[PDB]
């Protein structure tokens, strides 16, 4: 019956509560750390001379 | 009776909304405001690829940044060469209500499928100099929505029938089966790692996969509406949604809360796609009121418009290097902006 | 994949023969075609070219108002009409695939060739040695030079090079200089710049021995080098 | 020669600037609403050629008969070869709506296969080439230096240029009744009784602008001439600045393409 | 030129694609493309078989004209995902059971698929022939089920020919859209080619009626 989906809900729950968090302050300085430390290899940001560009003609 | 499911139901989704909450010490806006704005992003068109005959559903580059391929209601699919606007390959489909294609990672292979539950793999290598068919995937019990490659000989599938799909090219029988949505599953994205994958469906939630073990691991919640698209940031530890509810908003997977939303008054329609860039610093979303827009996804501002079609923009992809961006839309035409 | 073709015989000079091919599944239309020659004894030479199509139709300064080529395309036959033949018209002739994309690998498959004995500002390529003897085992380059800079402004360097092992048809082996061809061993290499080129073997197995040929496919009249011989 | 009146020479001036600068200020809202579909560049090459036929035509006009100026053979005819081109440029582009509309009734399932932009945007470029290859073309009554076995040439083009007009719109109203008839007895008296309201006003308006002054000039040709017949050409030579206002009226009003259009702006 | 002896090779290759892909385009602006629609009934079943897994195309000439036919049936999943893919078919055909009115749950239930489809934002200038399969059926049922089962404010006779008259104007009142659409009722008479060319009439009407609205005459 409906007693085997009931049982099968509660376990899936049930692993899903117990996994391990941080603090939401250190999951969002790691995310600016990242976009810094690639600022120079990101050519849509920073427009490159037309030289190098292969989209100029 | 059932009615002892409510209390270990209830308790449950109480206890993970009590864990969530604690860890909630300041938001992604309050840390942010000391940076640098972007200014201001102008972008032009550089191509446009003209060919096609009825309304364009989907798109994807190549990984040497320079071939791409497309497909159209009409029953062709063709490979183009973006710098110089030529036509490589033109490709006769069977069926030709088309709503998906891949490229290979080794460029070597490209896939195809829609509402004729079938997915199937072409051959661009033979010794004969035609692209030939090599396998035809059946069983799904609904539209495919969207595939994605591993390897040379494993790709998952998504289709409308609430259920996630992993393959084998090489014998033709799926190996895993991915069960726990409740509506129908629009879309997908891999990790830089090829280990994990999103997913996100009709429900208003979005699940983290694991490839290996064959389970869920995470749900995420808060849209409120059907989820369109989806995409994964560069670090593989966050990723972007794109609903019906005029929104695109940005999940943590080490955290798992909603950090940030991108919304403006001014939009009422839905978002189709959704992509980033190099650096993972900007947002591109294509709309459903013609035109796209660029979030900086730092502090939610917008920083530009990029409008060249009569029509829906449906498919859009950010090139592995990070010169171009391409985007496909219902009036027929792609577009390369730089 | 296979390209049979025959004709030939004996000719009083002023006389005429057509020669023909014939292909075997192969995808017919989509493939450009060529004529290469050689004589007895002597290196390759180029003749003729009509594309994918039966549009661009090319010949050589030799034989401009001779010979012309035509395609019969759905039967699968390529044909070649000779008039007028002179004493310098005895060599083999020879089919040659080829295809033109973005990626691809002309000049991939010759066909076994046929004997045709009659009675009784071009780009300059060069190649010094003949005959050198090789203990196997051992490594052994092969150069060749131009009288002219084979890299273009879009950055190909456009040199190809072939084996031929006695009694065979020739066989690609690096079809452009960097890039070796499906079906060859990778201890064949290849380096070059501007123009100096050179071939390099690693370990050299018993069935290397044989002729190599160097061609440009920059500008349109292709020339090849002359013959370089391995010996044991 | 240049005899009207000296006081009804006093009123043209007083009628061409309102029956002229209505269809320059018509002409041009016309073309601020062109969106686009390929049998709309036919309503183009007449939205333009009445507005350069009708501000040369009108500075012209008030140059001779009222406030006076000469000319010769140069100066003159400079300005005959351009009020004939752009009449000519009026007519050939009333003839390619009426090739148009008889290819979307005769034929109909063959109608967006044929009429196609590679061959509806090079069709226009050969009567611009034509009309401007008869109205320099003199190389070499009421009319100063023309010959008379010109104006039998004039009109000899012309008039089959208006029996395909009164013939295309008398087989749209044929064909589009005896197919009401046989999809409303059984099929299932409504559809060519709002195509003969609207079909009608066009040959009422065509008939009576190019019938009077296609009238007059036959009586150059076909005999002699009198007086109170060069004192009129100059008021029935005003009916071109009256085919050329109504036109925004009879067809570029006459849609509900141009009218959802016009709404949201 | 600046092109290189094979890149002047990979343009000649590129417009023999075009001139292909263009030859395949006016090929298909003659066939006509129909939708198929109705509850899984019955009735499906006779108009495939008398006109000669997700989705079942169907191809039949009549008089030098090429149609094809497009059963949606067979999906089951959500409906609002896939049916802007048919924007621009030129008919919608419907499927209706007369004698299905005592089953008053069954003809109710056709009543909301037909009042969704005919109102969506998708088809606003699209015609709807409309099919009523069991007129053999209905006269028996008739005699001794009256029609008030089904419809309770039935002030008519109950006689045969004053209530299948009676159904029709059921299912026209709901259009809201009646300055651009319209409906082409005809009773399945099971026994000719009469199926066929009603259906033939009908699309003869909408090309004339949709050209006459491109060169801007309405
Ligand atoms: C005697 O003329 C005139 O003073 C004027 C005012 N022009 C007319 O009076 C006039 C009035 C009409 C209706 N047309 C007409 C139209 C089409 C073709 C021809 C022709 F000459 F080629 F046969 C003539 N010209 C002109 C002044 C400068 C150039 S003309």
């Amino acid at each position: 019956a409906s007693i085997a989906q009931a049982r099968k809900l509660v376990e899936q729950l049930k692993m899903e509560a117990n996994i391990d968090r941080i603090k939401v302050s250190k999951a969002a300085a790691d995310l600016m750390a990242y976009c810094e430390a690639h600022a120079k290899e990101d050519p849509l940001l920073t427009p490159v001379p037309a030289s190098e560009n292969p989209f100029r003609e | 009776e059932l009615d002892q499911l409510r209390q270990e139901a209830e308790q449950l989704k109480n206890q993970i909304r009590d864990a969530r909450k604690a860890c909630a010490d300041a938001t992604l806006s309050q840390i942010t405001n000391n940076i640098d704005p972007v200014g201001r992003i102008q972008m032009r068109t550089r191509r446009t690829l003209r060919g096609h005959l009825a309304k364009i559903y989907a798109m994807h580059w190549g990984t040497d940044s320079r071939l791409l391929v497309s497909a159209s209601q009409d029953g062709k699919l063709i490979i183009w060469d973006s710098y110089t606007t030529n036509k490589v390959h033109a490709i006769p489909l069977r069926s030709s209500w088309v709503m998906t294609c891949a490229y290979a990672p080794s460029g070597n292979y490209v896939a195809c499928g829609g509402l004729d539950n079938i997915c199937s793999i072409y051959n661009l290598k033979t010794r004969e100099g035609n692209v030939r068919v090599s396998r035809e995937l059946a069983g799904h019990t609904g539209y495919l929505s969207c595939c994605r490659f591993l390897d040379d000989n494993q790709i998952v599938t998504s289709s409308g029938d609430t259920t996630c799909a992993l393959w084998d090219i090489e014998t033709g029988q799926q190996t895993t089966t991915f069960t726990g949505h409740t509506g129908d599953v629009m879309s997908l994205s891999l990790a830089p790692d090829t280990r994990l994958f999103v997913s996100g469906a009709c429900d208003a939630s979005a699940k983290l996969w694991d490839v290996r073990e064959g389970m869920c691991r995470q749900t995420f919640t808060g849209h409120e509406s059907d989820i369109n698209a989806i995409c994964f940031f560069p670090n593989g530890n966050a990723f972007a949604t794109g609903s019906d509810d005029a929104t695109c908003r940005l999940f943590d997977l080490r955290a798992d809360q909603e950090l940030m939303t991108y919304s403006h008054d001014n939009i009422i329609c839905g978002i189709t796609s959704v992509s980033f860039s190099k650096s993972g610093r900007l947002l591109l979303a294509g709309y459903d009121d013609f035109n796209c827009n660029v979030w900086d996804a730092l502090k939610a501002d917008r920083a530009g418009v990029l409008a060249g079609h009569d029509n829906r923009v449906s498919c859009l992809g950010v090139t592995d290097d990070g010169m171009a961006v391409a985007t496909g839309s219902w009036d027929s035409f792609l577009k390369i902006w730089n | 994949v296979q390209l049979v073709e025959s004709g030939g015989g004996l000719v009083q000079p002023g006389g005429s023969r057509k020669l023909s091919c014939s292909a075997s599944g192969f995808a017919f239309s989509s493939f450009g075609m060529h004529w290469v020659r050689q004589a007895p004894e002597k290196g390759l030479e180029w003749v003729a070219y009509i594309s994918s199509g039966s549009g661009t139709i090319y010949y050589a300064d030799t034989v401009k108002g001779r010979f012309t080529i035509s395609r019969d395309d759905p039967k699968n036959t390529l044909f070649l009409q000779m008039t007028s033949l002179r004493s310098e018209d005895t060599a083999m002739y020879y089919c040659v695939r080829s295809i033109y994309y973005y990626g691809s690998s002309p000049f991939d498959f010759w066909g076994q060739g046929t004997t045709l004995t009659v009675s009784s500002s071009d780009i300059v390529m060069t190649q010094a040695t003949s005959s050198v003897p090789v203990t196997p085992g051992e490594s052994v380059s092969i150069s060749c030079r131009s009288s002219k800079s084979l890299l273009h402004s879009n950055g190909n360097t456009y040199l190809y090079w072939f084996l031929q092992r006695p009694g065979q048809s020739p066989q690609l082996l690096i079809y452009r200089m960097s890039n070796l061809a499906s079906g060859v061993p990778d201890r064949f290499s290849g380096s070059g710049s501007g123009t100096a080129f050179t071939l390099t073997i690693s370990r050299l197995e018993a069935e290397d021995v044989g002729v190599y040929y160097c061609m440009q496919h920059l500008e349109y009249p292709l020339t090849f080098g002359a013959g370089t011989k391995l010996e044991l | 020669f240049m005899v009207l009146n000296p006081s009804q020479q006093l009123a043209i001036a007083v009628l061409s600037l309102t029956l002229g600068t209505f269809t320059v200020l018509e002409n041009l809202l016309v073309l601020c609403v062109i969106r686009c579909r390929p049998s709309y560049h036919f309503i183009g090459s007449l939205a333009v050629a009445d507005l350069l036929g009708s501000v040369i035509f009108v500075y012209s006009f008030i140059d001779f008969h009222v406030f006076h100026r000469k000319d010769s053979r140069n100066v003159f005819l400079f300005k005959l070869g351009g009020v004939t081109a752009s009449f000519t440029a009026s007519v050939g582009s009333l003839f390619l709506t009426a090739i148009d509309r008889y290819i979307s009734i005769h034929r109909p399932l063959a109608y967006k296969r044929i009429v196609t932009r590679p061959k509806a945007v090079v069709a226009f470029c050969l009567m611009w080439t034509i009309a401007i290859v008869i109205a320099v073309l003199p190389l070499l009554d009421i009319f100063p230096h023309i010959d008379e076995t010109y104006l039998m040439f004039w009109i000899g083009v012309t008039s089959v240029l208006l029996l395909f007009i009164v013939y295309a719109y008398m087989y749209i109203l044929w064909k589009a009744h005896s197919h009401a008839v046989r999809m409303i007895q059984r099929g299932t008296a409504r559809m060519d009784i709002r195509l003969a309201k609207t079909l009608v006003l066009i040959l009422v308006v065509l008939i009576i602008c190019w019938g009077p002054l296609l009238a007059i000039m036959v009586y150059d040709v076909f005999g002699k001439m009198n007086k109170l017949i060069k004192t009129v050409f100059a008021f029935c030579s005003m009916l071109c600045l009256l085919n050329s206002t109504v036109n925004p009226i009879i067809y570029a009003l006459r849609s509900k393409d141009l009218r959802h259009a016009f709404r949201s702006m | 030129c600046t092109l290189s002896a094979e890149d002047k090779a990979a343009v000649e290759r590129s417009k023999m694609i075009d001139r292909n892909l263009r030859e395949d385009g006016e090929k298909a602006a003659r066939e006509v493309k129909l939708l198929l629609l109705g509850a899984g009934e019955s009735g499906k079943s006779t108009i495939v078989k008398q006109m000669k897994t997700g989705i079942v195309e169907t191809h039949f000439t009549f008089k030098d004209l090429h149609f094809k036919m497009f059963d949606v049936g067979g999906q089951r999943s959500e409906r609002k995902k896939w049916i802007h893919c048919f924007e621009g078919v030129t008919a919608i055909i419907f499927c209706v059971a007369l004698s299905d009115y005592d089953l008053m749950n069954r003809m109710h239930e056709s009543m909301k698929l037909f009042d969704s489809i005919c109102n969506n934002k998708w088809f606003t200038d699209t015609s709807i022939i409309l099919f009523l399969n069991k007129k053999d059926l209905f006269e028996e049922k008739i005699k001794k089920s009256p029609l008030t089962i089904c419809y309770p404010e039935y002030a008519g006779s109950n006689t045969y020919e004053e209530a299948a008259a009676y159904i029709q104007c059921q299912f026209e009142d709901l259009n809201k859209r009646k300055d651009t659409k319209e409906i082409y009722t005809h009773f399945t008479c099971a026994t000719d080619t009469k199926n066929v060319q009603f259906v033939f009439d009908a699309v003869t009407d909408v090309i004339i009626k949709n050209n006459l609205k491109d060169c801007g005459l309405f």
